[PDB]
Order: C-alpha cells, then structure tokens, then sequence
C-alpha cells in the first residue's frame, strides 16, 4: 500500500494494534486513510516501490526494506521489522557470533541448521571479538566453568549427561588369567564404552560396515586411549562425509565443537582459531586441535568419553519448555492450595 | 552372575554394595533352590525339547531344510540340533547363574558375524529358540515358565 | 524527516507513475490496471492465472 | 605412519579422585608421530614422569615412505 | 573377573558338559556361605572409615612417614593414602562377596607395584597398613568370615610384595 | 542494473583515464552485434509462447513433476511454471541485449534461490526446463543467436544450481 | 564420482588438487567413452541379465523360492527381480561415474539393516549380484567386462 | 555436493529410470570439457597466491578499505580478507572442476551472507575483490576456462549480493 | 610404508644421487609385474570372503580347536580369529600390490608374536590357517600370481611364527 | 607413491582397493615407461636446465645477487644452485613415483619457516622453480612436458 517498509518500532506497534483490533479491513483502511498515502499517491496514482533512488532512504530499516522490496518477501515468514526494532533497543541475543543460522538444533544426532534460502530467517547481530556467549551448564549450576574454572573435571551426577570412563579393567590387560577364562566378566563394559564413544562422535549408532574395527581392537587391547579413539573416530572419513563436507565450514566447526567438547563455542576467539586452522591445514588439524586443546584435557582425561556439558538457552528452552517436562514453578505463580478452613472445621 | 554384576555396578559408581542389592543377593541365595531345580529339570529333559523344538522349527520354516539351504542334509541338520543343544546349555547356565551376561559373552557376542560367515539364518535361529521357549513353557509350571522366559526372551532380543 | 539532493533523483531509474485519468484510452487504462495489480500482488496475477 | 610406543606416569595434584585412576595414571600407549610432540608436552606440562619411549613402527632416518 | 559361580561355569565350559553333581555341590556350598558373606560385607560397608582409622592409628601414625621427609607428610599424600586404603578395603569386600581374587588380579594388582616403585610409595609400610586393616576387620567381623577376609588381604600382600 | 556500456564507462571512470585501447574494442564489438541481437529479440518476443510450449513439451511434460505428487500437478502451479519460464526467457533477452548479466543478478538471482527453496520447486527440473528453452531458441533463432541467448540462460542455470 | 571424491579429499587437507588426482581425473575423462559403451550395453540389455541371473539364482538356491523362504511367491519373486534391476542400475551408475561412491550412497549403506528387517539373506543377494556379473561378462567384450566387473566386486565385498 | 556426472545420476535416480540418450549426451559434453578443466585447475593451483595478490592490488590496496577506519586496516583484518579470497578461489576451482556450483551452496554460500552481516564486512568491497579475482584469473587461465571461472565467481558474487 | 618405488627413491636419497640404471632395472621389473599384481588383487577382492570361509571350513572346523576346550570355541574367539584371518588376507594383498613386505612389518608384525604368546593363540594352528589361505589363493588366482602371493604369505607366516 | 597413497587410503578406510584406484595403478604401471623416459631426459639434461634457470632468475630479480641480498657471493649463489639441483631431483622423484608424497616427505614440509629462518624469499624460490619448469618444457617434448610441469607447478604452488 505505502510502497515502503515499516519505519519505526512505534509505527509497528500502532499498526499491530490496529490489525489486532479490527483485522485486515481495519489495517487496510488505516493504511490508505493516512497522511502519507494521500501525500505520496494522492487519489488517482498507483502506489510505487519507493526504493533507493526514488527518495531519501532512512538509516534505520535499510536491510529490512531491502529484503522486503525483493519479490521473495512473501517467503520470509518470520517478521523482520519488529524483531530488528526490538533487538535494536535490547542487548545482544542468545545467538552464534556468525549468525542465527550457525546454531545447530540441540538434539541427539544430526547437524540440523537453519537455511538462509529455505524460509529466510537470518538475524545478524554485531558480535565483536571478545564476546563470550552465556552457556547453561548441564550439571550443577555452581559447577559452571565461567565462575568455577576448577570445576571443569567435576561430574554431573543426576543433573547432566551420563559419563563413560574406562574405570573397569579392559580384558586381556594382564596375564593373571592364564588362558581359558571363558566367563571373563569385563568386556561388555568396554564394548558399551566403545558404543557410547561412537554415539558421541556420531550421535546415533552406526551400521555394520562403518565401524573402525582396528581402533576398536586397539582400545580393547589397550594400545590407544579413549582420547586417541575419539580422535580417530572424528578423523575417520565417515565424519568427513557426514558432518564436514555437506555443511558450511563454520557450521561444521560449531557442530564438531558441540560433539567433541559437549559445548558450544564461546565466540569469535575460538571460532577464529579453528577457522584459521581449517584454512591453513584442514579438517584433520581442526579435529586434533580440538582434541589436544587444554579444555578437552581438563574436562575429560585419557579415559573419559566426551559428554554434553553445556547448552544454549534456546536449546534448553526447546528441551524444557514443552508441555511435558516443564515444572509448575518455572514461569508461573504457585498458590499453595490447602483444604479450606470450613472443611477442616467440618471434619470431626 | 548378578553378584558379579552388582560388584561391577558398585565399582563403576565407586562405592560399596548398596543394602538394596545386598538384599537382592539375599533373595538370590534364598531362591537358589528353585533356581537350580529348573536347571536340573532342563538338564534331565534336555533331549526332547531340542528334538521337538527342532521339528517345530523345520515345519515352520522348511526353507532351511530344503536343498540349497544352510541346514539341508543329515550332517547340517545334526549340527543345527547341536547348536540348538548348545544354546539350551547356555540357557541352563543363565538360569542357574541368575544373570544374562555369561550367556551374552559365551555365545551371543560375535554371533552376527559368526552366522554371517556361516550363512546361517539368524532369524531362523531366533525362531528355534522361540520354539524352545514354547516347549519349555509347556514342560514347566507357569511361574517357572515366566522366570525362564526372561532369559529366553533375552536370547530372542539379542538374536533379533 | 529526510533530505535528498536533486542529482540523486536524476540518474537512479525513476519509477513510472500510473495515474488513472477518467478519459484514458483502453491501452493505457489496462496498463494502469495491470500496474496496480503488480503493485498490490507483487506480480501480474490477471496474466498469470486470470 | 610411524608410531611411538610410550609409557608414562601422571599424578594428581589438585583433587583426590575417588574413582579408580590407575589406568589413566600409569599407561602404555601408541601415539602418532605428528601428535607425539603435543601429547608429550601436554602430559609433561601436566607433570608426569615418562619412563619409556620407543619407535614401535618405522625406522630412523627415513627420507621417504614413512607415512 | 570370575566368582565361584562363574568359575563353576568355566569348569563346565572347558570340558563342554552340563553341570554335574560336584559343581552343583560347589554352588550349594557357595549358597551356604553367601549369608555370612553378605552379613560381613554389610558390616564392612557400614564401618568402612573406622577400620581405616584404627588401622592407620595402630600402624602408620607417629612414624617417620608422617614426620617430614616421609611419604605421608603432605596432606594430599595423606588423603591419597586414606583413599588407597579405602580402595583396598572395598576391593577386599568385592573379593569376599565374589569368593575369588580375580577382581584383585585384574583391577588393583595390574600395575600397582610398579607405579608404587615409580612414585616412591613404601611397599613395606603399606603392607603393614594392609596387615593392620586385616587385624581390624578380623576383630570386627569375627573369625568366621575373618579367615576369608585374611585370605584375601594377604593375597593382596603377596601380590603387592 | 548496468549494461556493457555502463561497465566500460565505470571501469574507465574508476581508472580515471579515457577509453584507450580495449574499451573501444568492447564497445565496437557490442555495437556490431547489436542489430542482430535486436533482430533476435524481435523473433523471441514475437514467438515467445512457442519457445515455452516446446520447452515444457520436450522436458517437463509426461513426468513425475506433472503427475500427482509432483510440483507441477495443479493448474495454478502449472501456470506459475509457465510464467517463470516466460520470466527466464524475457530476462535472458534483457541480459542478451544489455550485454551484461547485472539485470539477472539484481532482478532474477537476488531471490530466486530462496523462493525456490522455500516453495519446494525442483532445481534440477527447472534446470532441464531452461536447457529445453535454450535448445528451442537455438533451433528457432539460429546457432549464433542461440549461443548468445544460451550463455545467459546457462548463467541462470548456474544460478539455479 | 572420482571428481567429487578428489575434491572432498582436497578440501579435507585444505589444499588444491594434487597432480596425481589431476591425472586420475584426466585419465577418467579420456577413458569415459568405454564406460559409456558399457553402460549403454547394460541399459540396452538390462532385462536379459536380470532374467538369466534370476534363473541361475533360482537354480542354485531353490530354498529362496521354497515355502517358508524370503522370496516365496509370485509377488515376492517380482520384488526379487526388482531388487536385481535396482542393483544393475546402480552398477551402471558406478560404471558411468568411475567411482563407487554413488553405489555406496544409494544401495550399500544400511543395506544390512534393511535386509535384516526384511528377513532377506544377504549372501543370497550377493550370489544374485555375482550371477549378474557372470551374465554381463558373458554378454560384453573381455576388457570391458573385466573393467565393469570391479563395481560388481565392490558390491560383493560390501554385501557378503 | 555433486558434480555434473553425479547431478545426472541423481536426477535419473530420482526419476527412477536408467540413463537415456540426453543423459549420455550431457555426460559426453562433460567428458569433452574435462581436459580444459583439468589444465585450468593446474594453472590456478600454480598461481593460487599470485592471483589473490594481483587481484587485491588491483582492487583494494591504497583505498579506503586499507586506510585507517576501513575494515582491512589491521593486520588480522588483512589476514582474514586474504583467507577469504583464498577460500573463494579454492572453492571456485573446485566448482570449475566439478562443473557444478553445488559445492558453493553447501560449503560457501549457505550462511556467509549472515556471517558477513554480523561481522560488518562490506560485501560491495568483497564483490569488487572477486571481480578483480575474475579479471586476474581470466588473464592467466585462458578464454573458455576464464568464462567458467567467471561464471562460478559471479555465482559467488550473486550469493553474496 | 615402503614399496619398490619408494625403496628406489630412498636408496637414491641415502647417497643423495639421482636414479641410475641399477635402480632403473628393478623399477622396470616392478612396472612389468604390476599388471599381474592388479589382476591377482582383483581376484582376491572378488573372492575375499569365500576364500576365508572355505579355508576355515576345510582347515579347522569340526576339530579340537573349535571344540570346547579349544581356543576357538567361544563365538567371540571365533569372530576374533575370522577378523584376524581377514586382516592377514587383506594386508598380504596390500603387500602383494605394494611389492614389499614393509607394510606387514609395520602394521601386522608390530608386537603380535608377544601378543599371541600372552593370549595363548596356537602358533601351529595359525600356520596351518595361513597355509590353507595360501593354497586356496594359489588355486584361485593362478600359478605364478599365487606363488608371488605366497611369498608374502609365508614371509608373514615366518614373521608371526 | 601413488600405490603408497592408495594402500594407506584403503587401510585407513579398512577395506580392499577400490576399482578406480586399481585402474589408476594399472594405467600408471603401463605409463611408467614414458615416466622413466621423462626421468632419464631430466637426469641427462639436469645441469643446463638449472644453469639457464639460475641465470634467468638472476637477471629477473637482481636483489638476490645484489649486496645485502640473500645470495651475495659466488659460494652463496652456488648454494642456491645446489638447492635448485635438490628441487629438480625431487621433481624427478615425483615423476617416477607418480605422486607428490616424496616431495612432501623430503622438500615441502616446513619449507616456509625454513626459508624464513634462512632469510631466503620463498617467492623467489617459486620464481626459480618457474624458470626451471619453463626451461625444461622448452627443452624436452611438450606432451611429456605437460606431465613434468604438473609436478613442477605443484611444487611452485606449494612454494608460493
Ligand atoms: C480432452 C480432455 C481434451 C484434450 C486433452 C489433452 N490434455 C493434454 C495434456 C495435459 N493436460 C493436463 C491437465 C491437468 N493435469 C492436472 O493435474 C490437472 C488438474 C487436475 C489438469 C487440468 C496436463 C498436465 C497435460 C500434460 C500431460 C502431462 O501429464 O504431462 C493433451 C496433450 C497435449 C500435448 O501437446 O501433449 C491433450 C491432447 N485435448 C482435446 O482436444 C480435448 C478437448
Ligand atoms: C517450471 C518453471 C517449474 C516450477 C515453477 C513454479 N514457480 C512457482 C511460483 C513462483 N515463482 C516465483 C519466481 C519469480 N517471481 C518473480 O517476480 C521473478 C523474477 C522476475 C521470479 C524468478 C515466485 C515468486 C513464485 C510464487 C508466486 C508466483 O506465482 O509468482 C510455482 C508455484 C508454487 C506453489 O506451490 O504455488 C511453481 C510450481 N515448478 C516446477 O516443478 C518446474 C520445475
Ligand atoms: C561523506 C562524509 C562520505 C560519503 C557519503 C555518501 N553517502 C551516500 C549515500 C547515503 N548515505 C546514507 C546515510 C543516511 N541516511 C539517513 O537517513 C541518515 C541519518 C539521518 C544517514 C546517515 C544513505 C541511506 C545513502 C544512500 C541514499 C541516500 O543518499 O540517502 C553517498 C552516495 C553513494 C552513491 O554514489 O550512491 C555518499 C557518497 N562518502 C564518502 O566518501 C565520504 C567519506
Ligand atoms: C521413518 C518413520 C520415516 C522417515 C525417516 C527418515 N529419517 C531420516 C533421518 C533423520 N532422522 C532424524 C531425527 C531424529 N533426531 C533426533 O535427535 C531423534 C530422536 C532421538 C530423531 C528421531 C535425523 C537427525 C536424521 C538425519 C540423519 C541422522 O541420523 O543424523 C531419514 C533420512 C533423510 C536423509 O536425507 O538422510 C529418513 C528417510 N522418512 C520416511 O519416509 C519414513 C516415513
Ligand atoms: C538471583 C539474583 C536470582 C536467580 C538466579 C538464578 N540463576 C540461575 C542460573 C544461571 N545463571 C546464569 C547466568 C550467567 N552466566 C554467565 O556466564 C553470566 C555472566 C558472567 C551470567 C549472568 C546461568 C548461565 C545459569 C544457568 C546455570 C549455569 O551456571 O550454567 C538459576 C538456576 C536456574 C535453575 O533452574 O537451576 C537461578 C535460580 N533466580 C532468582 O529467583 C533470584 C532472584
Ligand atoms: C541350526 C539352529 C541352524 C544352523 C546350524 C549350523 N551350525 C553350523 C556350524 C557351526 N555353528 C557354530 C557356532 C557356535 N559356536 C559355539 O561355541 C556355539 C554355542 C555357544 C555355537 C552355536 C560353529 C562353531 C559351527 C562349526 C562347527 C565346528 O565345531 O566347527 C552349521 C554348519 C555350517 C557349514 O558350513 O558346515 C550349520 C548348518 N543352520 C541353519 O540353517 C539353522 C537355522
Ligand atoms: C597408603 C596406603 C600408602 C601410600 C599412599 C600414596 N598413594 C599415592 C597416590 C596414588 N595411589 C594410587 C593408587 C590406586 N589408583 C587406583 O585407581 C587404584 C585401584 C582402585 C589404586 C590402588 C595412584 C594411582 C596414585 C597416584 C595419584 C592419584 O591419586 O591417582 C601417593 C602419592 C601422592 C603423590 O603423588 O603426591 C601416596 C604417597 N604411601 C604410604 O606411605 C602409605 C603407606
Ligand atoms: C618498509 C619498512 C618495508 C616495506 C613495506 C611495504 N609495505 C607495503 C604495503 C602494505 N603494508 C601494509 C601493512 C599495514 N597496514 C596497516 O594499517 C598496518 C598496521 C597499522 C600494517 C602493518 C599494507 C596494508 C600494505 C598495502 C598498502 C595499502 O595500505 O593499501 C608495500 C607495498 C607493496 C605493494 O605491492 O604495493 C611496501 C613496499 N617493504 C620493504 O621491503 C621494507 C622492509
Ligand atoms: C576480504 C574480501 C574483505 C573482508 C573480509 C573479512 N572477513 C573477516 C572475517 C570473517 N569472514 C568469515 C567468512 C567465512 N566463513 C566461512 O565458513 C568461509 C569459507 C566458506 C568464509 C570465507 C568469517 C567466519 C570471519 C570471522 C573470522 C574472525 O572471527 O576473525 C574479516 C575480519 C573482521 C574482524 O576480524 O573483525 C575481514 C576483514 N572485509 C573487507 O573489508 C575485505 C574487502
Ligand atoms: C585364528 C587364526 C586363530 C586364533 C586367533 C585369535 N585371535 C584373537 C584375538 C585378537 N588378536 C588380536 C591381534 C591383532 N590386532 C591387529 O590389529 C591385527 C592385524 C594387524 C591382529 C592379528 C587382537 C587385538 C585380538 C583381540 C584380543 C582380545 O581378546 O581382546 C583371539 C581371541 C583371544 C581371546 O582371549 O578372546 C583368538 C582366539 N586362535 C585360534 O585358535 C584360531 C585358530
């Protein structure tokens, strides 16, 4: 109607109130019976797109109006003007430093990313270099490493993910069982550890021809660590075909960090470090740099399978904001219901 | 055994034996008399269950005994019944020991690539152990059939 | 409120203004109607789908 | 690629870990050649004593074909 | 590892036979001993820390190790020794409930002697500490399960020394 | 948008110099090709329904796209695909007569990928439709004018892929 | 294909294409005409290989079409020949591509879980593919069949 | 990602049919065009750093971008811009070898516009940088290979814009 | 990994000289034998599973090794021995293709004799299995190709024995 | 070598050799005669290539031969020529191996910080290898000069 985008937060507020009060006819009538419409198009002139060269363009809805004047505007279903006008006043959101699309879904398996082209919902925000993202720890809230950096090795008992270690003895470690020993009990523990390490590297269980049996029997013999086994599983060509090659490079770096540390990246420092490693040397170097980082050695030893330690607030909201699994006292006043005093007096 | 499984679980949790699992061991010791009498009944009647479970398997799935199949022939039928008797012995070991882990490590780990190399139909083996479960439930009392059916169904679930 | 110099609006691909005068002939009347349909529906729906 | 068969002991300095820690305290291992520098520096800034190290695979003075 | 029941299953599997009469008599003997094993394990699990304290009081306190220059002087090393005695007592309880020392063979004594030689831990002093542990447990639970407890504790002594 | 003339003048203006040695060659090649490009535009604009007819008949008809379950099943979707092929032919004519693909960059390829990924239009089937367009135009206008249209049609195909 | 595999490897090492991989792409480009001839003969005769290899499979393994078998029945044998035609089309795709990654992506990843859910003997499907390569080797010239049998060989190695 | 061969194979597999005559013709076209692509990849792999060097000297040195306050002022910003040019040139070489721009969608253009918008990177300046990359590459690599590299780098520019 | 070609290059590099005729003759011998190596590798890969299955069936099945009381009784030990034999076949095929047994010395013969001596793996039974594999491959791939395969096969047999 | 790279790729993927790389080994093992013809041509004519390339490098970039440069004096220019001899020897090793892994394992890894420490401009080293490539391609046959220059300009690209 007006040939332009919404211009201000108060304008979006007023016209949203109009379209909420009276719907589409009230919105259309309020648009056409305005000073701006009668000023620009009068009574007989067809409205026209008031783009870059038609008039002076204001420096507040630039990218939103630029995306709106394209013919692909009715395929962005996320409202772009009100979100940017609110986030202008508000501080930086819970978002990856390279964009909203760079954040994977916090699910068990699958590097599911928002797509820039399919249903456009890109939400850029100017994150500078030393801008740490606030992450929510899975375990105790005291054991967050932001304020408790010595609690990196603490295990999340009953609050976070299950921790898999080589606490049990591997079979064939010593020659105390001098052959035979047909009911040697400890092998299902290390087989379970191998399956859990496979699940952590590739979030869902593999198929028959995909397992690295040489690395499996090397860990069962004790030749390599759990750290080296995780390194070899991530350096395997299946990880390259599944999560590195079909994705954007920083998306793959972020998903690799979330799988190999149980933690999203803090921001531009770690992201630029692993991006520079990926450009200079490559995917294998990114894998070994993430494994040989000091934070990996602090969180997990040479025997500990990685586990999901931190979440994004959006991922925690997806997990615990559904109808089930949401507590009664999260965002609701809880009234202490009681048997009424007259019923109490009526009880003999 | 479940005493070894409790030791393994307590060592994994880095603690002593819980009173609940100690009472579990106590109940295991008290029920050990029936838990061994089921093993003795299966050992005593171990032949006919193998034979008629194999015959019921063969009329259910006659493709394996048909020519061109894995179990065709006198020798192949004999070693099929030999493997069935072996798995019956494993079930007796499991129902005396009280835990499914010795079965899982003596006959049931590597069985997929074992029978993949052998060409043996793993679904037909699962059907054979299913018919063994039916024959054992017919041959024993209802509660004893129920307690043996946990180990039998463990074997079925790990087969397929 | 804003300002724009009168050199920027002399090279920047001016919009064609369609005004429905009452006396207009059939060709430019249908052109104005089609331009109005393109403005409201971002495309020529009476050509694409009648 | 050429591999290093190493054996080292790393002690705990910060916490008294109540779980079984002998397997990651004392261990014999196989580390790659390109990762051996960073692995040795990691355990050696951690503070362990390495008792033994050999070339499990490969030969010294290999100009080509060591990979 | 293997307990008495899985050792019986091992003896059955090596000969490839079913459970004969002697194996079932062994299982009934283990079922008979299981009551005393469970009661003794409950006693040790209830009194785990006190056994360590009376053993370290009768063995290691007021000695050259807890004097400076010894291996007990740092309180980190003291807490490490208390945790080591907790490990030895817990695995001794595990072996007492299992009826076999294969747990001690596979887990504790896999590299304990050589890592103590690497770290400078006095093997004679921890042998006397284990002996003190054995005497305290034998006094606590009586001689009945205390003979099996002493068998597993001096098995730990023979493996470590 | 911009054309070849604007690209030449912009490059020379960024340099700050005149049209010295190769800008003149590009401009004279453009003006030499121009009258035949206008003739090809006349032929395509005159026959424009026939090109999309033979293109849909050659490539997309009698297929899974047109049968139920396909993206060209309903009549609205079919007419939209006809209008899209008309858009591709007309903007290819625009880029062919401008001598630059900036019109395709700013009015076609700016949102074509995102509208097709949001709608669910098959990219490969659209590419095959544009290939049928470019061989039909090559048959109907000529080999040289067919290639001059087909370089921009392949630019649109590369923008699709 | 081999081009995609070389590009993926070069991206993994974050480098441009090595001249060895450039030579392998060059040689594949020069020698692709023989692969196109092989694929043209296979798609021209594609019912004949499935016909003869299905006949030879039903001769060598009649337990498949015996009652109780996986492919017992008219529709089940039709689905058997449908799977044979699928694998023949995949072999033509692999011959054209010059590398076996399209075959691996379409019909060799998860094939074990698929046929385990379907109850189908994977070694018998491998026997059917081997008989398809026998019929194709009989149908084609010697060097062309020797080059085209290696994709069948990779299918045999993955399935059996 | 996919090349032209895998694009034909995937289209035929989605259709559920074998390779027909037009598929064979497209494959023969790619096999005809393969040798020039291989020698072009060899030339670009030879001159990988130098193309970036003369392109950035052609477009971005001694300008407002490298002047103080511009987005290439600091050394880390210069290194990141050179890194981005190396990424664009290598992935354009990959797309030239594959004969398809699918790898540019999968690896490069999937989120790079939002990445640059969050970073504050001038996409106009990057577009001029990639035009300089086009010019320097077409200077060294030939004519038809220059056209292919120009098509894929203009696809990168269209994804940026 | 050291092959014939890398052995020639390293034997040149140890004195720093170029390639003489003496290093040229063995390289020409490798180039002459490479076609037979590729043919033998193709046949071995064609029948990789069936060679192992047939040699296992007629070499050690229904014997005391797979009987209860034997090392290969348990299904886990059976699958381990099948994996070991498949590894020997595949790595001996690698050595046959490479023209040297350095891949066997570097990947298979690295701490395996002590592992088998610790685990009680029967050396004589593995020798019989290797000889069965060697004679089956010699019957299948040909006389000279089978003998050249058996050179690496009895080399790794003597190394493990 | 190319066979070494194929072996380590098959071992890393834990599989037998793929059809594509088997065909590459076959075609390389046929073309090894032409590769050794290139090798014997380069070894026979090695001295004039490096002499002309060093002279052309010296006239192209005189700051090396200038005072204050990296090679000031006859012994340091002889050291530069010896380095060019080493690079030509590595190119011959590459064309006999069929793969660039000998040039990686002798003269490519660490070469940037090597010449950083030495003060030698590695871009001028790349220019020297360009001069070596163009003089060699002018000297010997063009159809073989393309095969030699692929390894030459891979060395140039890794230098730059
Ligand atoms: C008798 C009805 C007349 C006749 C028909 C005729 N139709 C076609 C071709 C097509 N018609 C359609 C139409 C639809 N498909 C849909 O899904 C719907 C909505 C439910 C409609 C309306 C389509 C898609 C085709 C193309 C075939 C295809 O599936 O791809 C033809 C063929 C013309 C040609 O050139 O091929 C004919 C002959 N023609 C008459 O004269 C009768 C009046
Ligand atoms: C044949 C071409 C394929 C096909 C196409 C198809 N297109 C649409 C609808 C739209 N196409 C566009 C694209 C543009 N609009 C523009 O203004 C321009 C530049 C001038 C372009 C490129 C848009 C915006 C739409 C949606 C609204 C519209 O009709 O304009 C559809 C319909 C989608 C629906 O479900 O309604 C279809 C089906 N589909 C195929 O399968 C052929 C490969
Ligand atoms: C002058 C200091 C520098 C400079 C300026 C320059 N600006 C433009 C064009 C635009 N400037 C704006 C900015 C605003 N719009 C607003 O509404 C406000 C706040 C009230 C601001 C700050 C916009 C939107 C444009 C584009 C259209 C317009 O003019 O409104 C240009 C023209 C670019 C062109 O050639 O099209 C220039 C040159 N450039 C310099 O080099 C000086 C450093
Ligand atoms: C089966 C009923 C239908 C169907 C299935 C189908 N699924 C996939 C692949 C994936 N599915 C998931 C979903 C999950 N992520 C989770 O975290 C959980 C719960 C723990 C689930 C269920 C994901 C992430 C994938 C991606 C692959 C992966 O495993 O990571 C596919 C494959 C699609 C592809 O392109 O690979 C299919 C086909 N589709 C049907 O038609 C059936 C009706
Ligand atoms: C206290 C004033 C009120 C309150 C607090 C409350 N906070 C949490 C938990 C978290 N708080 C943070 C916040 C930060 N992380 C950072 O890195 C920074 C900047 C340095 C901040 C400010 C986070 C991330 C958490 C999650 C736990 C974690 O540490 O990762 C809780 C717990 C929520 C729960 O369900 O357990 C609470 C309750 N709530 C009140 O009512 C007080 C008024
Ligand atoms: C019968 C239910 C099915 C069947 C049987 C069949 N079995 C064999 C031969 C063997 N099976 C095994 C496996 C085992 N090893 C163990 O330790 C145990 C018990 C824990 C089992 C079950 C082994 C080792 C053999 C070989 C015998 C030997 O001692 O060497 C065959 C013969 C295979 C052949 O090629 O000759 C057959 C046919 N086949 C079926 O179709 C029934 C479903
Ligand atoms: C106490 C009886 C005597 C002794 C103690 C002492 N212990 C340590 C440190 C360690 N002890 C172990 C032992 C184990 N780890 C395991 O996982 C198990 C089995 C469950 C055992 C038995 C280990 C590994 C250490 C190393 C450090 C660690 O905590 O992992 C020390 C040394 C502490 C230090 O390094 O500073 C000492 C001194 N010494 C005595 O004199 C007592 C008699
Ligand atoms: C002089 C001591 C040496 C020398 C210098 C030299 N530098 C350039 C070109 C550039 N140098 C920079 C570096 C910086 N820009 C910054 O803003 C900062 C930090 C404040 C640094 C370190 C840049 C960006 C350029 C590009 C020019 C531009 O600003 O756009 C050259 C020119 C090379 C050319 O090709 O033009 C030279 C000659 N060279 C020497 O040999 C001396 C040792
Ligand atoms: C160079 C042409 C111009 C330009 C570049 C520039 N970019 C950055 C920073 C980043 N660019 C990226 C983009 C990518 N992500 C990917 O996955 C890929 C390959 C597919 C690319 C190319 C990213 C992630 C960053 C962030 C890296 C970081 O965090 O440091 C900068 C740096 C800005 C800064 O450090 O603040 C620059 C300068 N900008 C220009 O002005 C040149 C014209
Ligand atoms: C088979 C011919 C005979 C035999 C074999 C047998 N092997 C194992 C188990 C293992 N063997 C190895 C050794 C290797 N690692 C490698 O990477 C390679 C190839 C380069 C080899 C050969 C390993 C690691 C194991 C697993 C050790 C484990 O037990 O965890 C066994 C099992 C021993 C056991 O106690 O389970 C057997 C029986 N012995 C025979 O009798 C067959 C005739």
């Amino acid at each position: 109607i007006l040939g332009r985008g919404p211009s201000s937060r108060e304008e979006v507020q007023k016209y949203f109130s109009i379209v909420s009060s009276g719907g589409l006819p009230a919105l259309v009538d309020a648009l056409v019976d305005s000073q701006e419409y009668a000023d620009y198009f009068g009574e007989e002139t067809v409205p026209y797109l008031r783009g870059l060269g038609v008039e002076a363009q204001e420096c507040r809805n630039w990218g939103m109006q630029q995306d709106l004047f394209s013919y692909s505007a009715p395929f962005r279903k996320v409202p772009q003007f009100i979100t940017t006008f609110a986030q202008y006043d508000r501080p930086l959101p819970d978002q990856h430093v390279y964009g909203s699309g760079n954040d994977p879904l916090e699910i068990q398996f699958g590097a599911i990313f928002p797509k820039e082209t399919r249903n456009p919902s890109k939400r850029p925000a100017p994150f500078n270099k030393d801008t740490k993202r606030i992450l929510i720890h899975r375990g105790p809230a005291v054991n967050n490493q932001v304020g408790n950096p010595s609690a990196v090795g603490e295990f999340p008992g009953s609050l976070g993910a299950k921790v898999f270690r080589l606490n049990g003895g591997l079979p064939g470690a010593k020659v105390g069982k001098n052959t035979g020993t047909s009911v040697k009990f400890g092998e299902s523990s290390t087989q379970a550890l191998i399956r859990a390490a496979y699940r952590q590297v590739f979030g869902r269980d593999l198929y028959e021809g995909q397992r690295l049996s040489v690395a499996e029997i090397q860990l069962e013999n004790g030749d390599i660590s759990v750290r080296e086994f995780i390194k070899r599983l991530a350096k395997s060509e299946l990880f390259l075909k599944l999560y590195w090659a079909p994705h954007y490079v920083c998306k793959a770096i972020e998903y690799m960090h979330r799988r190999l540390l149980g933690r999203p990246t803090y921001g531009r420092q770690e992201m630029n470090q692993y991006f520079d490693i990926a450009s200079k040397q490559g995917f294998y170097a990114v894998v070994e740099a993430m494994i040989d980082s000091k934070e990996y050695s602090d969180a997990f030893g040479e025997d500990t399978v990685p586990y999901e330690r931190y979440l994004t607030p959006g991922g925690l909201q997806m997990r615990s904001a559904r109808v089930g699994s949401l507590r009664e006292d999260i965002g609701q006043r809880v009234d202490k219901e009681v048997t009424p005093r007259f019923v109490e007096l009526g009880q003999v | 055994s479940i005493v070894t499984k409790s030791i393994v679980n307590a060592d994994a949790e880095a603690r002593y034996l819980s009173p609940g699992e100690l009472d579990r061991i106590k109940a295991f010791v008290t029920g050990g008399a029936a838990r061994l009498r089921i093993a003795e009944t299966l050992t005593g009647s171990r032949e006919t269950i193998v034979k008629q479970a194999g015959d019921r398997l063969f009329q259910k799935r006659p493709d394996i005994v048909s020519p061109g199949g894995n179990a065709y022939g006198e020798e192949m039928t004999a070693t099929c019944l030999r493997d069935m008797d072996y798995y019956l012995r494993l079930v007796t070991y499991g129902v005396v020991s009280g835990d499914v882990t010795p079965i899982e490590e003596i006959g049931l780990v590597g069985v997929r690539e074992m029978y993949r190399s052998l060409g043996t139909p793993i679904e037909a083996v699962a059907q054979s152990v299913r018919e063994m479960k039916e024959v054992a439930s017919g041959l024993m009392s209802s509660d004893d059939a129920a307690e043996a059916s946990a180990y039998f169904d463990f074997v079925i679930g790990k087969m397929s | 409120g804003l300002e724009l110099p009168q050199s920027y609006f002399n090279a920047a691909a001016k919009r064609q203004k369609y005004a429905m005068k009452p006396g207009l002939s059939a060709l430019e009347k249908n052109a104005v109607i089609k331009a109005a349909y393109r403005q409201i529906f971002e495309r020529d729906i009476t050509k694409a789908y009648s | 690629m050429r591999m290093f068969r190493i054996t080292a002991c790393v002690p705990s300095q910060t916490r008294i870990r109540t779980q079984r820690e002998l397997q990651n305290t004392y261990f014999t291992k196989l580390v790659p050649y390109d990762n051996w520098f960073r692995e040795q520096q990691r355990i050696m800034k951690m503070g362990g004593k390495i008792v033994k190290v050999e070339l499990a695979t490969g030969r010294p003075g290999t100009n080509a074909g060591l990979a | 590892m293997q307990d008495a029941i899985t050792a019986v299953i091992n003896s059955a599997d090596v000969q490839g036979k079913y459970l004969d009469g002697a194996a079932m008599d062994k299982l009934k003997s283990y079922f008979a001993s299981g009551e005393l094993r469970v009661r003794a394990a409950s006693v040790i699990s209830a009194n785990a820390a006190t056994i360590v304290k009376e053993a370290v009081a009768k063995s290691l306190l007021y000695s050259d190790v807890t004097r400076p220059g010894g291996n007990m002087y740092t309180t980190r090393r003291y807490a490490a020794c208390i945790r080591d005695l907790d490990y030895y007592l817990r695995y001794a309880t595990y072996a007492m409930l299992a009826g076999d020392a294969s747990i001690l063979d596979e887990r504790v004594l896999n590299g304990l002697k050589e890592t103590y030689n690497s770290l400078g831990v006095p093997i004679s002093s921890t042998v006397q500490a284990i002996q003190a542990i054995k005497e305290v447990t034998a006094s606590l639970v009586g001689a009945d399960a205390g003979k099996e407890m002493g068998v597993y504790l001096d098995y730990i002594c023979s493996g470590l020394s």
